[PDB]
RNA sequence: AGUAAGGUCAGCUAAAUAAGCUAUCGGGCCCAUACCCCGAAAAUGUUGGUUAUACCCUUCCCGUACUACCA
RNA sequence: AUGAGGUGGCAAGAAAUGGGCUACAUUUUCUACCCCAGAAAACUACGAUAGCCCUUAUGAAACUUAAGGGUCGAAGGUGGAUUUAGCAGUAAACUGAGAGUAGAGUGCUUAGUUGAACAGGGCCCUGAAGCGCGUACACACCGCCCGUCACCCUCCUCAAGUAUACUUCAAAGG
RNA sequence: GGACCUGGCGGUGCUUCAUAUCCCUCUAGAGGAGCCUGUUCUGUAAUCGAUAAACCCCGAUCAACCUCACCACCUCUUGCUCAGCCU
């Protein structure tokens, strides 16, 4: 048996790891802004539950936590 | 008269000119004229008079003129005509007969 | 322009015996082209004096560093 | 006329390269002889089959081809990298003949003379044979094949700001 | 694409070899000089072919004219050939 199918995957992974090291600073900016829309979409779903249940404001003593942080 | 000035370790050819008719302005574009031929078309790199930079020299004022193009050769009798360029709306030449 | 320090083969480095290594040229090696191996070319910026010899002195040329100086 | 015939004519040499001939001499040079000799011997030596001049031969035709004579007396002083051939009457050296031509070669074919040395020890290299292994080659290792960097073409994704469009609401309360 | 076959190749292994042979070893040479000769470049108005081993005093046991196919100029047209062509 040969490794002609591993050599195809060998370069694919090498080229992908070499591209992430070249664009690592732009990827940190995208993921940060991608986590801000993910948290705001979570805050919109919870606000839809108390607005469709007949309430006007969130239950007393409730603050939506940041579940997408470090 | 043509002068060679040494500023910043660079030899700058300076054309000494006498304004005869009209005035010269730093902004307005220039062109070099040799016995009726048009040698150059461009703007001065430095306009300096009596060791003082003057934007507008009036008629009869002496002014040294250095070009941005170093390949331009300055003679004793060359002529320089300054001009102002204004874009003008161009209308189609096509007339439809009415 | 002056003043200082300067000058090698196309470059560079030693010696003053002018050689070595690149660059260049041709040959060899190979199937052939490279690498590689061999050969040849290439002068001490110039004037003389000066000495084994130019490394000393001087003439002139060029550039380097700095300044005078100039629209 | 891409056919046929006639006249004249070129086939050179800055350079590089292959093969060969002759030499750089004293185991030689010249002469006599054909192997008991005498001379020579470094700027009048060894050494050109080249150059130049003349003559001759062949031929209708010769600075031109060949031979000979005369003049001339160069480089060269044993050859870098590398490389060729040869196991015996061989290599090496010497001599002759022939084919073909009107004539023409330092070339070719061929006959003969004198007459060697090493021959043994090894397995990188060149190459072979036997048994094996491996192989993505098969235009077959001058094979096949992997990435960076280009025009052109095709699709996708990310994405700042903004704009448009769509969806939902009363499935409610007073 | 997987697994085989053959063949080629291998800077593949073992073993045994090479007798003028791969290397060392014996002998004369080549490359150095001049000449002769061929080829390649260049040149010229002015052939062709061979062209790593397996071309290169090779076709040529051979070019002053002829040979000759080449070039330039001139000439001919059922043409030595019931044509012709070294295209
Ligand atoms: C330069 O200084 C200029 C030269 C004139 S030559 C007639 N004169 C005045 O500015
Ligand atoms: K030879
Ligand atoms: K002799
Ligand atoms: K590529
Ligand atoms: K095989
Ligand atoms: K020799
Ligand atoms: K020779
Ligand atoms: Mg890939
Ligand atoms: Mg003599
Ligand atoms: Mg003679
Ligand atoms: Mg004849
Ligand atoms: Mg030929
Ligand atoms: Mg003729
Ligand atoms: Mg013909």
């Amino acid at each position: 048996k040969n490794v002609l199918k591993i050599r195809r995957r060998k370069m694919n992974h090498h080229k992908y790891r070499k591209l992430v090291k070249k664009t690592r600073f732009l990827r940190r900016k995208v993921q940060e802004g991608r986590l801000r829309r993910k948290q705001i979409k979570f805050e919109k779903d919870l606000r839809r539950i108390w607005l469709k249940a007949g309430l006007k404001e969130a239950p007393e003593g409730w603050q939506t936590p940041k579940i997408y942080l470090r | 008269a043509t002068f060679s000035v040494t500023e910043g370790k660079k030899k700058v050819p300076v054309a000494g000119c006498r304004v005869q008719k009209g005035q010269l302005e730093k902004q307005k574009k220039f062109k070099l004229t040799r016995n009726g031929h048009v040698i150059w078309k461009g703007s001065l790199t430095s306009l300096k008079h009596h060791k003082d930079d003057i934007s507008i020299v009036k008629t009869g004022m002496d002014c040294g003129l250095s070009l941005d193009e170093d390949n331009m050769e300055f003679q004793v009798g060359d002529r320089i005509v300054c001009y102002e360029e204004k874009q003008i709306q161009a209308k189609t030449s096509w007339d439809p007969g009415f």
